[PDB]
């Protein structure tokens, strides 16, 4: 039971190349590093507010 | 809402002025500046329009307001002749057309008083101190350095008559208000913004020969404050050209 | 003297100063300019050889 | 399509010759005006009667890829097994491609060049003569460390720098197949520039030439083992292979020998070899 | 790293008017400057820092 | 997810032999050299003209 | 038809060159210059595009072709630094991008002979006469005045090696033809027109530091004529910028 996934490739002038991975061990610890996952969320640090602040309005009014 | 009408942000080009005390903005004669149409064209050659490169806030020199000082004037477009690429385009082109956002800045604490008239007079032709004499260029403008009014009638040879109360052109100063004006009365606002559109009797003109309008700043109520509460309060005039377009390209020069 | 104290962070303004006087100046080049060298942004930057983006300086 | 997809190909073959016959026409296919800067498109059938020939020749060793993609030696560096007191116990090389003559000439045929690279490194060791040159020693491991621009630099064979917490390193034991890495594209521009005509300073000064753009870090080499009772000298030969190449703007090949590796300086040479006479059999 | 090829220009600050105060108040005051990276920013080519070093193992 | 493609083989007297390739790495850089692609276009160099020139007609007329 | 392909009229801005003998026009690498797209932008600020004001034929200095003379080169965009509003925009902006129409003009009567190569070499990095030395600015360009080649190997200190046959950069002169070129062979045509598009490895660049390409004019067959048939024949190089756009506005200067 192989898994297929897309390789990192840059942009091009105005695509998809796959690679194959199979796990050979019984413990999830033995698996390769998870280097693909670029999700983020600055929210928790950059705006830890209770009341929402609208950018265009004055901060204190 | 969350809005207040005392805060305003004007962004034009790569230059933004903010102000947190102001009273509205006067659009000269109700009309917002815009490009020349094809019904009012006279020149046949294709105009250049430099857009962002020549529209942006040029901060001119700032003079200090003192208790005894009588007032200041600058002449446009003449004043802008050394300001960046505006200056250059004006230097290499026979004809130019543009409107202007005049933004006068001043500020003080609560324990100061004083009130200045800020007025844009179109076509201000000025007298001469000697009434048989004739004024010459150097006493009409110093470029971007303010020309001072005087409170003493006598003046040098080729002096311009500049006794405050007659506005330097033989009309009672109290009537200057008919032209687009604001007042910076220290206690309420602390800035004036006049959006002056292009007003002339002909569609485009030469930028050197003709002087479209004069910005006069006259203190009607003198600056005063009680002892030991600062003594230096400057007045900074910042102006931005709008919709500038130029026809007739030839070699640089005046003559 | 001021660098080993709290003085370092506060830029001194004064009343009755002529208009058009420079308060301060330094060339922008984070992670190699002393001013931004050891700030949060600076510290992160010094683990990389290439940066890109826009910087925002909030004056209070 | 994509030049990093290597299983996707294309096929084309060299043009055929179509049979022609004698003419006495009013059209001239072999008169042209060089001045135009236009190369004539004459084909043999325009000035001879040719037979019909089918060509199945295919240009296939003159593709840019096939031309450039062979591993060239770029530099070799030498270092002894020593202590901290020695200043030859480790060594380093500032990365450049201008040291060797052969590969340099190949690359310089294109103004702009964009590629990924396979770096292979062959490290060979030899026993130095000494009184105790019949001393026994076990196998030696070598460490190759890449230091990107503006990183810490070793001052001795043994200091903190060699910890390599985020610097790529290869540990290679002797008697194994040569160490090999692949490196992606790594410029801050959109292609490597083999020629830069310009100055490092806006006042038209400083450094003239390609030097200004190149900056790629350095390779530090050392032995991992503690010293034996006699020195062993090692020499590492670095091989580079450009793969997935794309090339823009062809230039004339080099004619004069190189002199320096920081500039294009040359001294003028004859255009071509002399021959006996203007008529020669 | 500082390099002559790439520079990022000069940030300067100037008095547009002046600081004005009332009667009984301190003449000198202070401003402070925050710095951060905008929402479009990125970094490449991971490498060691130069702000820490040792000469032996810590104990 | 294997890929199949045709090997280089010469002409024959009056065919197709495949090979198999699978990628094992997560970065497109690690892939084998793209040695098959014989596309070309002399046009840009041999005729960089604005006005088309017909071979059979005189160059200047 | 009534057309001939020997007459051509190029009008760009307020400047028209006509020519009645020419052989076509070489569009460099098949691509016509055009403005930067939004897929290849890096700068965030709004570009200025001065259009008609900065696109037009700038006639640079003209040197005399003589029997013994060995050749001339000029470096672009550096050469255009004093040409009108192109110069000014280039002076006040950090980044610039533009293509160019190079039009070399020369003429003679039927009883003259001689043939010049006209070639636009992108990225011509040049040697140094002293091979331990390093060339400096003043021997790389004289602005809009032509830099001469030499036919004698020896040269001054900070001289550039400029022996004709190695093109001043260590390659056989006979192969220069690989770059966009024409020939003015006196008998057929009498002008060359190369429309060189912007070629660089990065979308825009600083106009002072980088020199995009060098225009080399090399006489392969010497000028010759029989006695008493005029002795002065100049070569005039006229160049027009196309699609010029500038980002990054700040005060004028070099440093
Ligand atoms: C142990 C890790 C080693 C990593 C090595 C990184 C090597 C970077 C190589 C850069 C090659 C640059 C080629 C430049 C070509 C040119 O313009 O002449």
């Amino acid at each position: 039971g192989a898994q297929v996934s897309t390789q990192k490739t840059g942009a091009h002038e105005t695509s998809i190349i796959h690679y194959t991975n199979i796990n050979y061990y019984k413990d999830a610890a033995s698996n390769s590093a998870n280097r693909q996952d670029f999700t983020q969320d600055p929210g928790k640090f950059t705006e830890p507010m209770k009341d929402v602040m609208i950018k265009t309005l004055p901060a204190l009014n | 809402c969350g809005y207040s009408d005392r805060v305003r942000s004007i962004t034009l080009g790569n230059s933004t002025i903010t102000t947190q005390e102001c009273a509205n903005v006067v659009v000269g004669y109700g009309e917002w500046p815009e490009y020349l149409s094809d019904n009012e064209a006279t020149a046949e050659d294709q105009p250049t329009q430099p857009d962002v490169a020549t529209c942006r806030f040029y901060t001119l020199d700032s003079v200090q307001w003192e208790n005894g000082s009588p007032g200041w004037w600058w002449k446009f477009p003449d004043a802008l002749r050394d300001m960046g690429l505006f200056g250059q385009n004006m230097y290499y082109h026979y004809l130019g057309r543009a409107g202007y956002t005049i933004h006068v800045q001043c500020n003080a604490s609560k324990f100061h008083q004083g009130c200045i008239l800020v007025v844009c007079v179109p076509e201000a032709e000025m007298g001469s101190a000697q009434t048989s004499g004739v004024v010459n260029y150097e006493h009409i403008s110093k470029g971007e350095i303010a020309s001072r009014f005087t409170t003493t009638t006598t003046a040098e040879d080729h002096g311009v008559q500049a006794a405050v109360w007659n506005a330097g052109m033989g009309v009672g100063v109290g009537n200057l208000t008919i032209f687009p004006h604001q007042w910076i009365n220290l206690r309420t606002n602390n800035s004036a913004t006049i959006v002056m559109p292009y007003v002339n009797s002909v569609p485009m003109d030469n930028m050197y020969r003709h002087h479209n309008f004069t910005l006069m700043i006259i203190p009607f109520v003198p600056l005063d404050f009680s002892a030991g509460a600062s003594t230096y309060v400057p007045i900074t005039v910042t102006v931005a050209p709008m919709c500038a377009e130029y026809n007739g390209l030839r070699l640089a020069g005046h003559q | 003297a001021k660098v080993s104290s709290m003085e370092a962070y506060r830029v001194e303004l004064s009343t009755n100063t002529n208009a058009g006087t420079q308060v301060f100046g330094f060339q922008l080049n984070p992670g190699a300019e002393s001013v931004m060298n050891r700030t949060l942004m600076g510290e992160i930057l010094n683990y990389y050889a290439h940066w890109s983006g826009s910087i925002k300086i909030t004056f209070v | 399509g994509d030049v990093q997809n290597a299983v996707e190909g294309a096929m084309v073959r060299v043009a055929d010759t179509v049979q022609t016959s004698a003419t006495n026409s009013e059209r001239v296919p072999n008169l042209t005006a060089v001045e135009t800067g236009h190369t004539s498109q004459a084909v043999p059938g325009d000035t001879m009667q040719t037979r019909h020939v089918i060509n199945n020749h295919v240009r296939s060793e003159s593709t840019i890829e096939n031309f450039l993609a062979r591993s060239a030696c770029v530099f070799y560096l030498e270092y002894k097994t020593g202590t901290k007191e020695d200043s030859n116990s480790f060594n380093n090389w500032v990365i450049t491609t201008r040291r060797v003559a052969q590969l340099r000439r190949k690359l310089e045929m294109f103004t702009y060049l964009r590629f990924d690279m396979e770096i292979t490194v062959v490290i060979t060791s030899s026993q130095d003569q000494s009184t105790s040159q019949n001393q026994n020693a076990p196998v030696l491991t070598h460490q190759i460390m890449y230091v990107p621009p503006g990183g810490p630099i070793p001052v001795s064979v043994d200091d903190y720098s060699w910890q390599t917490s985020t610097n790529p390193s290869i540990f290679w034991t002797e008697g194994n197949a040569p160490a090999r890495m692949s490196i992606p594209f790594i410029s801050i521009g959109n292609a490597y520039s083999n020629f830069y005509d310009g100055w490092s300073h806006f006042s038209q000064a400083g450094v003239y030439g390609f030097t200004t753009l190149n900056n790629m870090g350095q390779l530090f080499f050392r032995h991992v083992n503690k010293p034996n009772p006699a020195a062993i000298t090692s020499v590492a030969r670095i091989y580079f292979k450009p793969k997935h190449v794309r090339a823009w703007v062809p230039r004339p090949p080099r004619l004069c020998p190189y002199i320096n590796s920081t500039n294009v300086n040359f001294e003028p040479k004859p255009v071509t070899e002399v021959r006996t006479n203007i008529i020669t059999t | 790293e500082k390099d002559p090829y790439t520079n990022a220009g000069f940030v300067t600050c100037w008095y547009q008017t002046s600081v004005v105060s009332p009667a009984s108040n301190q003449p000198k005051c202070y401003m402070m400057c925050m710095v951060s990276a905008c929402n479009d920013f990125s970094v490449r080519m991971l490498r060691d820092t130069k702000f820490i070093e040792q000469t032996s193992f810590y104990q």
